[PDB]
RNA sequence: GAAAUUGUUGAAAGGGAAGGGCAUUUGAUCAGACA
RNA sequence: GGAAUACUGCCAGCUGGGACUGAGGACUGCGACGUAAGUCAAGGAUGCUGGCAUAAUGGUUAUAUGCCGCCCGUCUUGAAA
RNA sequence: GCCCUGAAAAUGGAUGGCGCUCAAGCGUGUUACCUAUACUCUACCGUCAGGGUUGAUAUGAUGCCCUGACGAGUAGGCAGGCGUGGAGGUCAGUGACGAAGCCUAGACCGUAAGGUCGGGUCGAACGGCCUCUAGUGCAGAUCUUGGUGGUAGUAGCAAAUA
RNA sequence: UUGGCGGAAAGGCCUUGGGUGCUUGCUGGCGAAUUGCAAUGUCAUUUUGCGUGGGGAUAAAUCAUUUGUAUACGACUUAGA
C-alpha cells in the first residue's frame, strides 16, 4: 500500500439549494427616456449616431431604428445604460411596434421580411421628421467631443 | 491642454513659478521657460547677493571639483530652484526634468509661438506695493555670468521684428472686424444672437 | 468531474523562504525561525519577509483540493486503485513514482474502465 | 484594543474525559454522559464527573 | 468629421499613499476640467480604459487594454479615486487614460 | 560522482555595491475544464 | 400690531447617483399585504444576455517602475556600530 | 507686542530640502480635505467557553453540528505535529520492463516543519501504516577534518666583478 | 513655380502664377443592416534590416619600421612608394 486508505470518505450525494427569495420585478426607466426621444449611441459599431427611441422591450433593452434611410442605423436593440436621452422629440403615434419582441431578434445574408418592415416602419418616422427644419441633416451627423466640451456642464 | 505650453518668465516669482512647473512636469505636461533673466526674487538686491555668496563658499574641502556645483546663468538659477522640488535621483524625476527647457531670452524657435503667463506667481499680484525686490539678470552679472550684453543686445533685434509683424497683424484685424459688424444686421446674424453666437 | 465547490481560495501563494538564505550558499530556503535578540525579523519591522501563522489557514472546504477539485490519492496497483470506486467525484488517483512502466499499464486500463481520474497518466510511455 | 479584565484563552481547568485508555471505562463513560444530557438528575451528573478522576482521587471505601 | 472622440481625458497621477508608504490597489485619476468635489460626482462608477501598445500581436492586435472604473472622489480639486481590474503599473504615472460617457444617468 | 570553485554556449540587467518586501507592465514558460 | 426668515432640534416623510460584500444550502421562525386562495424586499442572490474555450484569465520565473528595506549571531539598561 | 543692537571658533551645511515677504513667517478664529497593524460591518484560520446530537440500514461520539468572545511578546513553561538510524507487527506493498542516490528560475498538496509527481543521470535494493527504541535534525563555538576561492598571473625570482 | 525675409539653436515665415482634387453656401436622388445589447475594437511615429531602380562619389587610420622638441608602460612629436 503506498498510502494508507481514509477511514472516513465524504458524501457523494449533492444537496438541494435552499428556498430563495428574490421576485424578478420589472424595471423603470429613467424619466428621460420616453418613446420618440433622438438617443446618442455611446458604445457599439454605431456609436455616436443619433437614432430614434421606438419601443421598450420585455428584456430590458430599447428598439431604435435611425432611420435605416437617413443614417443607415436599421431596427436593433441596445442598452439603457449606453445611450444618452437628448431633449428633442420626434412623435411616434402612426408607427406599428408591435410586432417586435425578443423573439424577434433570435440569434439562431440579410434576410427579406427585415428589409420590408424597415421601409414599412421609417415611412412614418420619415414623414415626422419633415416636419421640423434641419432635423434630417442632425441626424446623419455624427455626435463628438471638441476641445474644451465638458459633459458634466453639457445639456443634451 | 497644449502639447507644449510656452511661458514668459518675465515679473514671476522665482520660487512660486518654480513650484507650478515642478507639478506640470510631473503630471506630465511639457513645459518650455524663456526669458529666465527677468526673473524676480522678493528681497533687495544687497540680501540675495549675500545668500548667493553663502552657497558659493559651500564646496567639497579635499577635491573642489567634487562640491555643489555654483551655476551663474539665470536659467540655470531658476533650474536649481526647480530640481530641489523633484525628486531628480529617481527615474520618475528624470523623465519629468525632460520635459523642461529653460532659455536666456526667446529663441528663434519659440519667438513665433504664443507665450503663457502663470498668474500664481506673478510679482505684480502678489507682493505687496512697496516691496523691494531683486531681478535675476543683475544677479547673475554679479556673481559671474558674462552673456548679459549679448542677450540684451539680441532681444532689442527680436523686438523690433515682433512689432513689424503685430502692426500688420493689427491692420488685417481691422479688416476683418470691419466685415463681421458689415454682415451684422441680417437673418443668419439675428439668428446666432438669439442663441448666444 | 468532482462534486462542486466554493472557489478555491490560497490566502499566501509565496514561499515562506528562510531569511538569508539568497545571502549564503550554507543557508538553505527550508523556513527557519529566527530567534536572535536583535533580529529585525523576528521583531517583524516594515520591508522584510513575511513568517508563517495560523491565520494564513486555508478554508476547510476547500483545503487539499487539487484545481480540479479532487483529493489526491497515492496508488501502487490495481487491488488499492479499487478503493475509489464509489468516490470518483471526490478522489483522484496518481500513481506512484517507483511503478514500472508496464505496470503502468495495466492501472491505467483498469482506471478507464471504473471511470477514476489519474493525475499523472503521461509517465513512463513508450 | 480591548483592556481584558481577565486572562485570555484559559482552560476550565476541570477534567473531561478520563486519561486512562480503558476501553470498558470509556463505555461507562459514553453511557452516563448520555445519561446526564438527557435526565435532568443531579445524581448522573455526579457519576460522571467521579469517572473521570484519578487515583488518589479516587481513595478505596 | 476631423473628431471621434467619445470620451473624457485623464491622467493617472499616483497610487493612493501616506507620507512614506503607497497602496498600488488605488490610483488617483485627474479628469480635464473637473477642479470640483461636487462637479466629479457626475464621473462616479464611469468606466476607465488604459489603452498601450506591444510589440507582440497575440489576439489579432498589437493594442492592449486595462480597464477599472471610478469610486469616489478625492481632496477638493476634483481628483477621483479609481480602480481596475489589474493594478496599473507604476510607469504610468503622467500617462494618458480615457474615461468614458458609460454608464449614462443621462 | 553532491557543494564550494571554474571553462564554453545561451538569455537578461548594469551612471559610486549587490541582495530583499508589497503591487503591476513586459518577455519566457506551464498545469487545470472542455461534459 | 401682524407675519416671514435665520439658528437649533424631531419625523416609525419621499427620492436620485457611486463603491465593497453574496457567507448559508430540503422544510421548521417572527412578520407584512390580502374576504379568501395565496403572495412578499419576512432566519445570507437571483434572473437575463454576450464573447472566448485558449496561454485569453491565472501560476511560476527574469526584468522594469513607485514606495519601503542598515549584518547576522552574542553579552548588554542600550548594537547597523 | 513684533523687529533690531547686545550675539566670537575652527572640513562645506542645513526651519529635513527647495524655496517663501498683504508668506509658504508670528498670534487668533471658522470649515473643507489627507491617512495607522486603532474603531465599525462582513468573510476566512485558529484558540477558549457554553450547548445540540447513539436510532437502525453508510463508514470517523477522540465524530458531526449550533452559539458567543478572543488573537503583541524576550527569559521561561506546556500542547499538537514534521523529519532521521535501528526493532516487533502488517500492507500475500515497490523493484534489473530499473530499487536507492543525485541534477532539474517543470507541476501539485500543507500556515509551516515537509510530502507527492514528471524529466534527466544511475545500477540493487527500498517504502506506507500501527507500535518500540535512540550515538535522531546545525550557520556560527579565533569549532574538528578535508576540499576550494578573491587577492593574482600580483609580491617577487637584484649579495658573492662577466 | 515666382520673388523677398530670417544665423541666438537660422532648417522657418511671407508672397507671385497656373494646374488639379474637394467644398456642408443652397436644393436633390441612391448606398449602409448580421460587429447580432458593450468589449482601444486597431486609422499614430521611433529606429533598424532584407529585396526593387533612378541618380551620385572612387579614401583613410592603425600595427610594424623610423625620429627625441617626448617618454615608467601607454601616450606625444617626426620621417619613409
Ligand atoms: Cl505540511
Ligand atoms: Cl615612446
Ligand atoms: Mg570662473
Ligand atoms: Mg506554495
Ligand atoms: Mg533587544
Ligand atoms: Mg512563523
Ligand atoms: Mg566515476
Ligand atoms: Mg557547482
Ligand atoms: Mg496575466
Ligand atoms: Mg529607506
Ligand atoms: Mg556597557
Ligand atoms: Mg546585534
Ligand atoms: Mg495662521
Ligand atoms: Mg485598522
Ligand atoms: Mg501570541
Ligand atoms: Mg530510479
Ligand atoms: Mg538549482
Ligand atoms: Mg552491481
Ligand atoms: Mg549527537
Ligand atoms: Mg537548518
Ligand atoms: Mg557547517
Ligand atoms: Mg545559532
Ligand atoms: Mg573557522
Ligand atoms: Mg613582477
Ligand atoms: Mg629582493
Ligand atoms: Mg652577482
Amino acid at each position: 500500500s503506498a498510502q494508507k486508505a481514509p477511514k472516513w470518505y465524504p458524501s457523494e450525494d449533492v444537496a438541494a439549494l435552499k428556498k430563495t427569495r428574490k421576485a424578478a420585478r420589472p424595471q423603470k426607466l429613467r424619466a428621460s427616456l420616453v418613446p420618440g426621444t433622438v438617443l446618442i449611441l455611446l458604445a457599439g459599431r454605431f456609436r455616436g449616431k443619433r437614432v430614434v427611441y421606438l419601443k421598450h422591450l420585455e428584456d430590458n433593452t430599447l428598439l431604435i431604428s435611425g432611420p435605416f434611410k437617413v443614417n443607415g442605423v436599421p431596427l436593433r436593440r441596445v442598452n439603457a445604460r449606453y445611450v444618452i436621452a437628448t431633449s428633442t422629440k420626434v412623435s411616434v403615434e402612426g408607427v406599428n411596434v408591435e410586432k417586435f419582441n425578443v423573439e424577434y431578434f433570435a440569434k439562431e445574408e440579410i434576410k427579406a421580411e427585415r428589409v420590408e418592415d424597415q421601409k414599412v416602419v421609417d415611412k412614418a418616422l420619415i414623414a415626422e421628421i419633415k416636419k421640423t427644419p434641419l432635423l434630417k441633416q442632425y441626424l446623419s451627423a455624427s455626435f463628438s467631443l471638441k476641445n474644451g466640451d465638458k459633459p458634466h456642464m453639457l445639456k443634451f | 491642454v497644449e502639447p507644449v505650453v510656452v511661458i514668459d518668465g518675465k515679473g514671476h516669482l522665482v520660487g512660486r513659478l518654480a513650484s507650478v512647473v515642478a507639478k506640470q512636469l510631473l503630471n506630465g505636461q511639457k513645459i518650455v521657460v524663456v526669458r529666465a533673466e527677468e526673473l524676480n526674487i522678493s528681497g533687495e538686491f544687497f540680501r540675495n547677493k549675500l545668500k548667493y555668496h553663502d552657497f558659493l563658499r559651500k564646496a567639497t574641502a579635499f577635491n573642489k571639483t567634487r562640491g555643489p556645483f555654483h551655476f551663474r546663468a539665470p536659467s540655470r538659477i531658476f533650474y536649481k530652484a526647480l530640481r530641489g522640488m523633484v525628486s531628480h535621483k529617481t527615474a520618475r524625476g528624470k523623465a519629468a526634468l525632460e520635459r523642461l527647457k529653460v532659455f536666456e531670452g526667446i529663441p528663434p524657435p519659440y519667438d513665433k509661438k504664443k507665450r503663457v503667463v502663470v498668474p500664481q506667481a506673478l510679482r505684480v499680484l502678489r507682493l505687496k506695493p512697496g516691496r523691494k525686490y531683486t531681478t535675476l539678470g543683475k544677479l547673475s552679472t554679479s556673481v559671474g555670468w558674462k552673456y548679459e550684453d549679448v542677450v540684451a543686445k539680441l532681444e532689442a533685434k527680436r523686438k523690433v521684428s515682433s512689432a513689424e509683424y503685430y502692426a500688420k497683424k493689427r491692420a488685417f484685424t481691422k479688416k476683418v472686424a470691419s466685415a463681421n459688424a458689415t454682415a451684422a444686421e441680417s437673418d443668419v446674424a439675428k439668428q446666432l444672437a438669439a442663441l448666444g453666437y | 468531474a468532482s462534486l462542486p465547490h466554493p472557489k478555491i481560495v490560497k490566502k499566501h501563494t509565496k514561499k515562506f523562504k528562510r531569511h538569508h538564505s539568497d545571502r549564503y550558499h550554507r543557508v538553505a530556503e527550508n523556513w527557519r525561525k529566527q530567534k536572535g535578540i536583535d533580529s529585525v525579523v523576528r521583531r517583524r519591522f516594515r520591508g522584510n519577509i513575511s513568517q508563517p501563522k495560523i491565520g494564513y489557514g486555508s478554508n476547510k472546504k476547500t483545503k487539499f483540493l487539487s484545481p480540479s477539485g479532487h483529493k489526491t490519492f497515492l496508488v501502487a496497483n490495481v487491488k488499492d486503485l479499487e478503493t475509489l470506486t464509489m468516490h470518483t467525484k471526490t478522489y483522484a488517483a496518481e500513481i506512484a513514482h517507483n511503478i514500472s512502466a508496464k505496470n503502468r499499464v495495466v492501472i491505467l486500463a483498469r482506471a478507464k474502465a471504473l471511470g477514476i481520474k489519474v493525475t499523472n497518466p503521461k509517465g513512463r510511455l513508450a | 484594543g480591548i483592556d481584558h479584565t481577565s486572562k485570555q484563552h484559559k482552560r476550565s481547568g476541570h477534567r473531561t474525559a478520563p486519561k486512562s485508555d480503558n476501553v470498558y471505562l470509556k463505555l461507562l463513560v459514553k453511557l452516563y454522559t448520555f445519561l446526564a444530557r438527557r435526565t435532568d438528575a443531579p445524581f448522573n451528573k455526579v457519576v460522571l464527573k467521579a469517572l473521570f478522576l484519578s487515583k488518589i482521587n479516587r481513595p478505596p471505601v | 468629421a476631423e473628431s471621434h472622440r467619445l470620451y473624457v481625458k485623464g491622467k493617472h497621477l499616483s497610487y493612493q499613499r501616506s507620507k512614506r508608504v503607497n497602496n498600488p490597489n488605488v490610483s488617483l485619476i485627474k479628469i480635464e476640467g473637473v477642479a470640483t468635489p461636487q462637479d466629479a460626482q457626475f464621473y462616479l462608477g464611469k468606466r476607465i480604459a488604459y489603452v498601450y501598445r506591444a510589440s507582440k500581436e497575440v489576439r489579432g492586435s498589437k493594442i492592449r487594454v486595462m480597464w477599472g472604473k471610478v469610486t469616489r472622489t478625492h481632496g477638493n480639486s476634483g481628483v477621483v479615486r479609481a480602480t481596475f481590474r489589474n493594478n496599473l503599473p507604476a510607469k504610468t504615472f503622467g500617462a494618458s487614460v480615457r474615461i468614458f460617457l458609460y454608464p449614462s444617468n443621462i
